[PDB]
């Protein structure tokens, strides 16, 4: 449907030896296309998707300069955050932020995002209008007041409507075979007797893309929300994803349970019973 | 690949 | 914040004894990002373990995927062992071909 370019940035004050002071990974939808980091001030960049082989050398040369400047600015921000929060020196603190832009099926821009967190908690978020900010406390309220006085959201918008749109368009073009697809799940039910006479029914979904999915068990006349065990959707490592959901049921009543699967690649929810 | 100065 | 990792151990494809496959150790929901992950077969540390880049989710918690080549059998044991600063001690999770 719609397509998104996303970057996930992390800065660490006094990381461990050999660990990055700054790292960012970039995605189109659920496909990673690069890793950037800075260790002891040295920037490094690595491609991760096949379409990145088509980028010209200047792409990587400009990216390296961006990495150096971002890593120095994040380090400075972490130092000021320590002061405004009256925190002791020596400890290690974390600054994370996300950056994205989204286009619809016709490449029209639909939205964009900028949001930051400090030590794993929300700090500041850019609103849907792309012009105002939401803070969480009096420190982040200083940031908001400064960013609004200086009209900083204008330059984020220029980035969104400039490089973010440029890159999203070119990546989708060169990587169309990977990105413009929807692989539906392959589903089946597994049956495992338990030593007490009852039975585990495990509903599997494999090989689907994108990752968003839903699995649900249902009984004749009883809701199973609280009864069923779900695992977090997980990468198979080849581009696809997998998941399962399980319930314990008495032996002999297996055929009154049904597993429902919902996914983008399915025009209707799939239904499954044991055997 | 964009960063905003917090403080 | 000080979030504890959740761990799942599973094969890329549905396992079939004696068939080359990939074993995954998916670790999620932890913060800070520093973590140590090892994979073991029959008590021996596997040398060839590749790691994805670390990333993070909507709630800012981190996640990462470790994986290695393996051939399942009926007599071999596989585990993932994980240490994070939120844990007093390492936690080992064994592969179960049903999960
Ligand atoms: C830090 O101390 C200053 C006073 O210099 C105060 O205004 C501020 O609220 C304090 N912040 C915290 C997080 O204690
Ligand atoms: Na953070």
């Amino acid at each position: 449907g719609s397509h998104s370019l996303r970057y996930f940035h992390t800065a660490v004050s006094r990381p461990g030896r050999g660990e990055p002071q700054y790292i960012s990974v970039g995605y189109v939808d659920d496909v990673q296309f690069q890793r950037c980091d800075s260790i002891e001030e040295i920037p490094r960049m690595e491609p991760r998707a096949p379409w990145m082989e088509k980028e010209r050398p200047e792409y990587w040369k400009e990216l390296k300069l961006k990495v150096k400047n971002i890593a120095q600015s994040a380090r400075a921000n972490l130092r000021t955050l320590l002061r405004y929060y009256n925190q002791s020196e020596g400890g290690s603190h974390i600054l994370q932020w996300m950056v994205s832009c989204e286009v619809g099926p016709d490449m029209r821009l639909l939205g964009a995002h900028y949001q930051a967190a400090y030590d794993g908690s929300d700090y500041i978020t850019l609103n849907e209008d792309l012009s105002s900010w939401t803070a969480v406390d009096m420190v982040s309220q200083i940031t908001k007041s400064r960013l609004e006085s200086a009209g900083t959201a204008e330059y984020f918008r220029a980035y969104v409507e400039g490089e973010c749109l440029e890159l999203l368009h070119r990546f989708l073009r060169n990587g169309k075979e990977i990105l413009q697809r929807a692989d539906p799940p392959k589903a089946h039910v597994a049956h495992h007797p338990r030593p007490k006479g009852d039975v585990t029914l495990r509903c599997w979904a494999l090989g689907f893309y994108p990752a968003d999915i839903t699995l649900t068990w249902q009984k004749d006349e009883e809701d199973l929300t609280q009864d069923m065990e779900l695992v977090e959707t997980r990468p198979s490592g080849d581009g696809t994803f997998q998941k399962w959901a399980a319930v314990v049921v008495p032996s002999g009543e297996e055929q009154r349970y049904t597993c429902y699967v919902h996914h983008e690649g399915l025009t209707e929810p799939l239904a499954l019973k044991w055997r | 690949m964009f960063f905003i100065n917090i403080l | 914040i000080q979030k504890t990792p959740q761990i799942q151990v599973y094969s890329r494809h549905p396992p079939e004894n004696g068939k080359p496959n990939i074993l995954n150790c998916y670790v999620t929901q932890f913060h800070p990002p520093h973590i140590e992950i090892q994979m073991l077969k029959n008590g021996k540390k596997i040398p060839k373990v590749e790691m994805s880049d670390m990333s993070f989710s909507k709630d800012w918690s981190f996640y990462i995927l470790a994986h290695t080549e393996f051939t399942p059998t009926e007599t071999d044991t596989y585990a993932c062992r994980v240490k994070h600063d939120s844990m007093a001690e390492p936690k080992t999770v064994y592969w179960d071909r049903d999960m």
